[PDB]
């Protein structure tokens, strides 16, 4: 019946300040400790800031120390964490947990992004199966989406039609700050030139629906 | 502070295999010691405290040991429950730290990539950018390097790859983008990738012309 | 009346005598960092406490702060029928008082067992019932020598001779079976945390170790 | 004049009694690697000082060495208004004095919160109200009956009595809140190092609890 | 018959005396991790034993507790010569009963050698006589001392002072001989357990310390 | 010759303080893993073995058991010039005798210092005058306190208050100073090892401390 919410998420300009809520219900909040434990995307766990009970002490990491002040109010049973000066690293998934010393309760997670850019999701390249590479058997095709910003894009062949074998890798920040990923899948050669191959991008922030054909 | 160093980085073990992984402090914290358990997109979930205690709702596969600066976690009887993520956490004193992360992976037998490159699309040479990409599809295990050859020239630090995660039905996927300028596409004719693996008995290059 | 203020002086002190002494037996490190147990710190709270405890109250209601010594006297005709069952029931209502109160300004994290007396793991009750029975035995035979009317050679406090009594009981039994030596002592904590394991053994131990204390004191030794 | 001698005794008492008392509870392990907090230690400094303070100024001055029971002398009757705010003004001074004096003899690595009392960190302060509340309210109802005139049966050391009431305070509550039971104890090194957190618990607190324990004791008990 | 009812009481006092003090020294980490011996616990639950077995039987048979002081009430002629014999045959059979209690009720993973008092290692036996020697003339001065009836200076508990005088006897040469200064308190768990290594000093020692304590206190000093 | 008496008694009471309260300062983990310092361990040595000699020989000799307190006599006219110089002799030479014993008993890889009295190495001697001056103003004026003939308030036992004012003595400047308080005490060791490191404020301090102790009993508070 222990549950945390996490809320005040998102994108962030950096240098600006965020404001990072958890909601926690089903136990005694002022009798527990609270802690923030972010997750940068794929690394491990970093502790961050930890409060007592009634918030008397608070102690915080070496690389949190005077940007994050966390706060918590045991009125309304909210977590609070002041994130200020923002950087390009300091994006992660931050999670609140309880626990003194050990921490066995934790939060959804919420992602918190710190990028300049702000690009609409471009148009979509397709990987053409070539003459010499559709002669081995096995030949595979796909299409690039490039530029995109920000998380997610959705990629599906036919309208879902197309499942077995479809490889969607994930996606890769490039040095401009803009998303990038591609889906391939392959196909008997045999096949080639006879069953339309179609993959549907859905960029949700963009509303953007790009359909490509792939010919060789 | 107290740094903690796990070992090793990811290991590969089958369905009901013993396994351990080691955690190391660099100053002694005696049995001040946890352990976690996550899975991708999800919240970690505590297994040991105490470094020897387990905690309640854990299967008893779990056991922990060790004291002061070495610790074992240990997995008597693995299961497809088991393949996870697990961090050692240190609360002797602040600052509280986790380790580095230990992977735990499938194991299966060794399989040789399918190499395929993907000239870029003249629709993209409209834009002034080039990219080339040539995929490893289905070789297992994750090991596996690309270099690319530009007319037997190696080019580097232009390079972005992405790689899939155990497949549901459990080999990888690899896919090597290769950024360059439209004036650089234009004054060079030959390119490829070189990929090795140890199910390969020999380097595979896979090369192409412009317009060929 | 003296009667309802000897009652109420029951009930307060073996109300203070639970929340100082239990609070004690915290141990503030948790489950998850455990701090070694301090013995003296256990044994000193729980026996210094009823020498206070004696000393405020001793000339009002008789200072027994204990069912077990309370049952002595009825055996031994010191006090009433009607007063022992005034006595009991304010002395098992002060301890779940007290220990209320202590479960109230307990951090989580920190409640643990709140004081209550389990018997060591590798301990049969069998045994556990012997430790509790001679325990008492010595709690209730200085009771009775302290504030024996025909003596001419004690001296000094008897509210301390009676503390140290209790004292030396927790430096021997905290891990046989945590030294309760007081029925409502073991009560108390017990209601509140609804922990009900070889409960009765702290009720038949110090019960049948008062009535031969002070059996043997009465009619042995001193008649 | 007796009256300027009473009140130079509870200066020269109190700042003995912080003395000594803050002295014993400084952590020699300093803050890059603190030794574990021996408990004993505590208590027993605290409260025998007491004792001793009591054994050496009881005849002159009353030995009060608390604000909490001089307001209870008062709300009794035992002492007059313009008493009692030389003894508090005097009791006050002696902790700044006592405890400014161990500031400058105490190494600065090991100085520390210099003996100031926190609350727990986990603990609200509304709880840290109560638990002053009680165990000043059982160190002045210690006081009240260990000096009663019209008692008998009080036999032994008044002063140790007194002394063991204050360690069983300090054998419970010192994670609590610190076991203060003693505003001029907290006014001291809270004057000196400038920590005035949660300050006001540690007036109110003693003084509701010495006030409830004076008037139960005068007004209903032993009237 | 008085004589029987004082010879059962030396039997029934040093019972408690060794059940209750050797079940202190247990050491509940066992073999495999032995936990730090904690020092003050042994010194005061022996102490403190002492002292209130003489306050519950000192008006019974004169609260002995111990062969050595019983030899030095002969030496002085305090007790006659066939009331010794029955002393100290109650006194050994007391031990050796109390010792057996304990090991019945002690699981046998954390026994360990049951209090039995063994030399250091690194300290020579003829050392280990001088040793338990010294320590006991102060015991049976103290005695001597506080039970004299032509002093008038006397105050406070006696049963207090011989108790503390126990306990800094344990406070020195716990580490040295195990601190016996009681032959029957040595006899009891070496006779249950068959460790008969350096016992001779437990009984040639602690003796002549008595003889000399008593001789010297009667015959020089308050003759 | 009562005088005869009085000297020898100084000597013998102020040897076994040494030879116990020395003995329990050993660490015994010696120089290869020391343990950690069991604090209480050594206050309730010092402080209890005062309050046991003061018992044995109080009626004796007086029990200064100090240079510092009989020099307070001198000044405040309670004893002879002839008197202090036959005393401190005596109780120089009974502590070196008796540190003397301790070091031949002791193994030698656990002698260490030999509970020899030194400054912190991160505080000055100039604050350790001061240190010391204070914890023996206290003793002083316990000790004068508690055997003042004209006091009608004095309960419990004379030996155990100033017993308890040694331990709260010791329970604060064990790492300052030593917590010597005692001439005697540290001249005895010193002489054994040869060691002379600050010795001055260990006999300025104390006599200071008791000059002030007693000239502001007997002139100021109590003439």
């Amino acid at each position: 019946q222990v549950q945390l919410v996490e809320s005040g998420g998102g994108l962030v300009q950096p240098g600006g300040s965020l404001r990072l809520s958890c909601a926690a219900s089903g136990f005694t909040f002022r009798g527990y400790a609270m802690n923030w434990v972010r997750q940068a995307p794929g690394k491990g766990l970093e502790w961050v800031a930890s409060i007592s009970g009634s918030g008397s002490i608070t102690q915080y990491a070496d690389s949190a120390k005077g940007r994050f002040t966390i706060t918590r109010d045991n009125s309304k049973s909210t977590l609070y964490a002041h994130v200020s000066s923002l950087r390009a690293d300091d994006t992660a998934v931050y999670y609140c947990a309880k626990g003194d010393y050990v921490f066995d309760y934790w939060g959804q997670g919420t992602l918190v992004t710190v990028s300049s850019a702000s690009t609409k999701g471009p148009s979509v390249f397709p990987l053409a199966p070539s003459s010499k590479s559709t002669s081995g058997g096995t030949a595979a095709l796909g299409c690039l989406v490039k530029d995109y910003f920000p998380e997610p894009v959705t990629v599906s062949w036919n309208s879902g039609a197309l499942t077995s074998g479809v490889h969607t890798f994930p996606a890769v920040l490039q040095s401009s700050g803009l998303y990038s990923l591609s889906s391939v899948v392959t196909v008997p050669s045999s096949s080639l030139g006879t069953q339309t191959y179609i993959c549907n991008v859905n960029h949700k922030p963009s509303n953007t629906k790009v359909d490509k054909k792939v010919e060789p | 502070d107290i740094q903690m160093t796990q070992s090793p980085s990811a290991l590969s073990a089958s369905v009901g295999d013993t396994v351990t992984i080691t955690c190391r402090a660099s100053q002694s914290i005696r049995s001040w010691l946890a352990w976690y358990q996550q899975k991708p997109g999800k919240a970690p979930k505590l297994l040991i405290y105490k470094a020897s205690d387990l905690q309640s709702g854990v299967p008893s596969r779990f056991s922990g040991s060790g004291s002061g600066t070495d610790f074992t976690l240990t997995i008597s009887g693995l299961q497809p429950d088991d393949f996870a993520t697990y961090y050692c956490q240190h609360y002797n004193s602040y600052p509280y730290t986790f380790g580095q992360g230990t992977k735990v992976e499938i194991r299966r037998t060794v399989a040789a990539p399918s190499v395929f490159i993907f000239p870029p699309s003249d629709e993209q040479l409209k834009s002034g950018t080039a990219s080339v990409v040539c995929l490893l599809n289905n070789f297992y295990p994750r090991e596996a390097k690309v270099q690319w050859k530009v007319d037997n020239a190696l080019q580097s630090g232009n390079s972005q790859e992405s790689v899939t995660e155990q497949d549901s039905k459990s080999t990888y996927s690899l896919s090597s983008t290769l950024t360059l300028s439209k004036a650089d596409y234009e004054k060079h004719k030959v390119y490829a990738c070189e990929v090795t693996h140890q199910g390969l008995s020999s380097p595979v290059t896979k090369s192409f012309n412009r317009g060929e | 009346q003296a009667f309802w203020k000897a009652v109420t002086a029951e009930f307060l002190a073996m109300l203070i005598f639970v929340l100082l002494s239990l609070g004690s037996t915290i141990n503030w490190g948790g489950t998850e960092k455990p701090l070694p147990v301090d013995m003296v710190l256990i044994s000193l709270c729980f026996g210094l406490s009823i020498a206070t405890m004696v000393q405020c109250f001793g000339h009002i209601s008789g200072g027994h702060i204990n069912p077990a010594v309370t049952v002595a006297m009825v055996c031994t005709r010191k006090i009433s029928i009607a007063k022992s069952v005034f006595y009991i029931a304010a002395q098992c209502l002060g301890a779940i008082i007290g220990a209320g109160i202590l479960y109230l300004v307990t951090p989580p994290s920190v409640v643990g067992g709140l004081g209550v007396t389990m018997v060591h793991g590798n301990l049969t009750a069998g045994h556990g019932l012997l430790v509790e029975l001679i325990i008492t035995f010595q709690l209730v035979f200085t009771i009775f020598a302290s504030c024996d009317s025909k003596r001419t050679d004690v001296t000094g406090s008897i509210a301390l001779a009676i503390g140290f009594s209790v004292a030396i009981g927790h430096l021997f039994a905290i891990n046989y079976t945590g030294a309760s030596m007081n029925p409502a002592r073991s009560f108390g904590p017990a209601v509140i945390m609804g922990n009900w394991e070889n409960h009765w053994i702290y009720w038949v131990g110090p019960i049948i170790g008062a009535v031969l204390a002070g059996g043997l004191y009465e009619y042995v030794f001193c008649p």
